DNA sequence: ATCAATATCCACCTGCAGATTCTACCAAAAGTGTATTTGGAAACTGCTCCATCAAAAGGCATGTTCAGCTGAATTCAGCTGAACATGCCTTTTGATGGAGCAGTTTCCAAATACACTTTTGGTAGAATCTGCAGGTGGATATTGAT
DNA sequence: TCAATATCCACCTGCAGATTCTACCAAAAGTGTATTTGGAAACTGCTCCATCAAAAGGCATGTTCAGCTGAATTCAGCTGAACATGCCTTTTGATGGAGCAGTTTCCAAATACACTTTTGGTAGAATCTGCAGGTGGATATTGAT
C-alpha cells in the first residue's frame, strides 16, 4: 500500500479556494508589529502607535501585495507561464507606475 | 416659538441635514452655502447608503447569516459593476477578494 | 528599550505563499520571497513616512490611525473601516 | 469627550432595507469612511465647479453636477432623482 | 531593384517619430471625431479651437503611453509584434 | 468617424511609443480604445461647459476633465 | 517695498496671499504662508529652467521649447516623479528603443 | 484682467541662464507647472490644517505639505528656500 | 567578414515671416498706517490606552527528501505583416460673412449669514438580548491510482 | 470502481459583542436683522460655424516574400507535497505611567478699513531669431562574395 500523495499543483489549488473564500490576516501579528516599528523608529525616534493604527497598517500592506500578486499571475500567464517570477512583479509594478 | 420641525424631516430624510449643512459650511468649500445644497447632499449620501446596504444584505442573507460584516460589503461592491467603479481605488478592511481562478490554472 | 533589527525576514516564506494564493498564484518561483520582501519594504516606508510626517506636525508622539488613513488615501489607496 | 458618526442613520437605513438584519461595528466603520468619503469627493467638485465660475456660494445645482461628474451611470441617475425630491419636498 | 530588409525601415521610423513631437493624427479627422462623440451629448454645441488641439495633445498622449505598456507586454511574452492581448493586459493592469 | 483615424496615423503612434511590429488587429483595437477615452472625457468636459451655461466647450473645460481623470495636461491655461 | 523685495524673491508674494485668501484654503492665511510658498515655487520653476536649458544647449538652441521642458523632466529622477501623471504638449517622448528590438 | 506668472518665469529665466529665451508654448507649460504645484501644495496645507482643527494655514503647514508633496532632495532644497524666505522677510 | 552600390539622414546655410521685445498707458492690485479682535500656544492635569512582561498551549515555521512536471532551449514551417510602387482623394490652407455667444453693468427682490433663545435629536453609558464562534460529526466530493 | 483525504454543511450553546433604553446636553431650529448676490434687462464686440475652392501630400491598394509566431519535442532541475521537530506566536492578564485630551488665560498675530502708490496686463509698433528648403555630402544598409 503505497503512501498516499497528491499530484502537484492540486494542494496549490485548494489553498487557492480556502484563502480567496477567507478574510483573516494572513502575516502574523507580532512579526508584522515589530517591521512596523523598526521602520518607523528609523524615521523618528520613541513613537508610540494606537493598535488601530498598527492594525490599518497591515490591511493595507495585504491588500496591495494581495492586488500585486493578481496582477503579476495575469503578467506569468501571459508570458504561457504558471510560475510568477521576479520579471512578472517588475513588468506590473512598471505599468501600474510604481518604477 | 413655532414648533420645530427638522429640516431632514420637511425634506423626507433620514440622514441629517443640518449636520450636514454646518459641514459643508466648516469644510471651507465656499463662503456661503446655499439652503438646497445640504438637503440634495444628505439625499444623495442616503441613497448610495440605501443601495450598498441592500446589496450588503442580500448577501450576508445567501451566507445564511444575519448581521452584515465586512465581507458581505466587499461582495456587495466587486459584484456590482457601478459601485465596483466608484469604490475602484477603496480598500475594505476584512474584505477579502471574490473567488476567481484563472482558467489555465486548472486541470486538464 | 530594545534594538529592533531584520524584522523585514519575519515575513516568513509561508506568509507570502498564503498571500499570493488569495492573488491565485498557483506556482512561486524562489526568487519571489525576497523580491516581495524589497516591493513590501518600499510600500510600508512610503505609507509610515507620511503617516508620521502627519504625527509630527499634530505634535504627537503616537501614530494614531487616522494618520494611516490619511498617508493612505494620500497615496491613492483608500482604506475603509479606521475612521474615529 | 463627543465624538459623532453617521451610525445611527446608516443604521435607520438598514432597518428601512432589509428590517430584520444587523450589522457588525467594523461593517458600520466601513459605511462611516463611504459615508465620509462620498461626502468629500461631492463637496470637493462642488468647491471646484463653484470657483471655476467665480461664485461665492455652493447650490444645489452645484451639488447635482458634482454628482453627474463623479458618479458612474445608473447610480448617478437615480441619486440625481432622489436629490432633485428632496429639494422639491423641501421647499414645499 | 533595391529593398529594406523587414524592420530596418520600422526602427527607423521609430528613430524619427520619437525625436519629434508634431501631432501624429490628422486634425480633421480628428476634429470629426470629436464633435461626433460630443453631439452625442448635446447637439449644436461649439468648441474652441484650442479645445480640439487639447482633446488632440491628451489622445495622442494616452495612446503613445499605452503602447509604451503594450510593447513591454509583447516583450515580456518573448515576442516583438503587439497584439490586442497585450493591449488588453496593459489596460486590465493599468486599471482601466 | 473612427474608421477616420487611418492605419499610418496609428502605425505613427505605435512607433512613437516604441513598437517595431504591428499585429493586424491592434488597429480596430486602438480605434475603440481611443473612442472610449474620447467619449469619457468629452462627456465630462461638456458638462462643466453646461454648469457654466455655456454653449462652447473652452480649453479650461477640457483641462478639468482631463484632470479629473488623473491626467493633468499643461499648456492650455 | 514689495515683499517680494523684502524675501528676496523673483515671485509675487502678495499675488500668493491673494491666491491663498480667495481659494477657500482655510479661514485665516498667516503671513509667512505666502512667503514661504513662493520661495518654494520659485525654486522648483529654477530647477525646471535650469535643466531645459542644458538641454536647450545640448540641442544647440537659444529659446527653451516645450521639447527641452520634457527631456528635462523625463531625464530626472525626482522631477519626472514630482511630474509622473503629467503630460507636457508638444513634448514628445524620450527616444527609447528596448534592446531587444535591434539587429545583431 | 487675465493673470500669469510669465514676467516672474521670465525673470527667473534670465537668474539661471542669462542668454536663453523661451517660447510662448513653452511659457505657458511654465505657467500650468506653477498653478499646478501651487493647488497641490496650498490643498495639502488646507486638508492639514482642518485635521488638526486649526483655522490658519502658516508657513509650518505650508513646509509639511512640501514634505508630503516633494520627493527627497527636492523637498530638502524646497524646505531650505522657504526657511531662507521667510527669515529674510521677517527682517 | 570585406565591398561597392543605393537610399535616407543630417549638419550646415541664409533671409525673412512671424514671434519675441520696446512703448506707453492705466485699472486693479499691492502696500501702508491705524485700529481692533482673536486663534492657538503655553501650562497645567486627569486618565485612557500604550508598552512590556509572563505563562502556557499548540499552531505554524523550519528544515529535509525527492519526483512530477515545468521552464528553457531548440527546430521547423506556414502564414502574417513589412516594404514598395502606384495613383487617387482626403486634408490643409485660406477666405468669407455674420449669427449668436460671452462677457459686462445696473439694480432690487430674494437669498444667506449669524447672534441669541428654546428645544430636542444624538450621544455615552448602562442594561438587556442574542447570533455566531468554535467545536463535533457524518455526507459528499474529489483525487490518484497501479 | 476503490482507498485516502479533504471539504461541506447542518447541529449545539454561552458569551462577546450588538441592540435597546435612558437621561443629559450640545447643537439644530426658530427668530429677527444685516449683508451679499443672482438674474432680468440691455448692450457690444468677437469668436466660431457654415461654405467654397485649389491643390498638396498622404493614404489605399495589391504583390512578394522575409522572417516571426506558434507548435512540437526533449530534458534537467526546481519547486510542491509530506513529515518531524520544536520555537515562538497567540491569548489572556496585570501593571506602571506616557502623553492624549480637556481647560484656562492671554498676547502675538491676524483681520478690517481707509487711503495711496506701483505694477502687471494689454495692444500696437519696431526689431530679432528659428524655419523653409536647399545643398552636400555622409552614414547606414544591402546583396554579393
Ligand atoms: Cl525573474
Ligand atoms: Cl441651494
Ligand atoms: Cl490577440
Ligand atoms: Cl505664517
Ligand atoms: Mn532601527
Ligand atoms: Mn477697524
Ligand atoms: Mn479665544
Ligand atoms: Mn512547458
Ligand atoms: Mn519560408
Ligand atoms: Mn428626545
Ligand atoms: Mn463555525
Ligand atoms: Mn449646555
Ligand atoms: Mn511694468
Ligand atoms: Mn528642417
Amino acid at each position: 500500500k503505497k503512501p498516499h500523495r497528491y499530484r502537484p499543483g492540486t494542494v496549490a489549488l485548494r489553498e487557492i479556494r480556502r484563502y480567496q473564500k477567507s478574510t483573516e490576516l494572513l502575516i502574523r501579528k507580532l512579526p508584522f508589529q515589530r517591521l512596523v516599528r523598526e521602520i518607523a523608529q528609523d524615521f523618528k525616534t520613541d513613537l508610540r502607535f494606537q493598535s488601530s493604527a498598527v492594525m490599518a497598517l497591515q490591511e493595507a500592506c495585504e491588500a496591495y501585495l494581495v492586488g500585486l500578486f493578481e496582477d503579476t499571475n495575469l503578467c506569468a500567464i501571459h508570458a504561457k507561464r504558471v510560475t510568477i517570477m521576479p520579471k512578472d512583479i517588475q513588468l506590473a509594478r512598471r505599468i501600474r507606475g510604481e518604477r | 416659538r413655532a414648533k420645530a420641525k427638522t429640516r431632514s424631516s420637511r425634506a423626507g430624510l433620514q440622514f441629517p441635514v443640518g449636520r450636514v449643512h454646518r459641514l459643508l459650511r466648516k469644510g471651507n468649500y465656499s463662503e456661503r452655502v446655499g439652503a438646497g445644497a445640504p438637503v440634495y447632499l444628505a439625499a444623495v449620501l442616503e441613497y448610495l447608503t440605501a443601495e450598498i446596504l441592500e446589496l450588503a444584505g442580500n448577501a450576508a442573507r445567501d451566507n445564511k447569516k444575519t448581521r452584515i460584516i465586512p465581507r458581505h460589503l466587499q461582495l456587495a461592491i466587486r459584484n456590482d459593476e457601478e459601485l465596483n467603479k466608484l469604490l475602484g481605488r477603496v480598500t475594505i478592511a476584512q474584505g477579502g477578494v471574490l473567488p476567481n481562478i484563472q482558467a489555465v490554472l486548472l486541470p486538464k | 528599550r530594545k534594538v529592533l533589527r531584520d524584522n523585514i525576514q519575519g515575513i516568513t516564506k509561508p506568509a507570502i505563499r498564503r498571500l499570493a494564493r488569495r492573488g491565485g498564484v498557483k506556482r512561486i518561483s524562489g526568487l519571489i520571497y525576497e523580491e516581495t520582501r524589497g516591493v513590501l519594504k518600499v510600500f510600508l516606508e512610503n505609507v509610515i513616512r507620511d503617516a508620521v510626517t502627519y504625527t509630527e506636525h499634530a505634535k504627537r508622539k503616537t501614530v494614531t490611525a487616522m494618520d494611516v488613513v490619511y498617508a493612505l488615501k494620500r497615496q491613492g489607496r483608500t482604506l475603509y473601516g479606521f475612521g474615529g | 469627550s463627543r465624538k459623532e458618526s453617521y451610525s445611527i442613520y446608516v443604521y435607520k437605513v438598514l432597518k428601512q432595507v432589509h428590517p430584520d438584519t444587523g450589522i457588525s461595528s467594523k461593517a458600520m466603520g466601513i459605511m462611516n469612511s463611504f459615508v465620509n468619503d462620498i461626502f468629500e469627493r461631492i463637496a470637493g467638485e462642488a468647491s471646484r465647479l463653484a470657483h471655476y465660475n467665480k461664485r461665492s456660494t455652493i447650490t444645489s445645482r452645484e451639488i447635482q453636477t458634482a454628482v453627474r461628474l463623479l458618479l458612474p451611470g445608473e447610480l448617478a441617475k437615480h441619486a440625481v432623482s432622489e436629490g432633485t425630491k428632496a429639494v422639491t419636498k423641501y421647499t414645499s
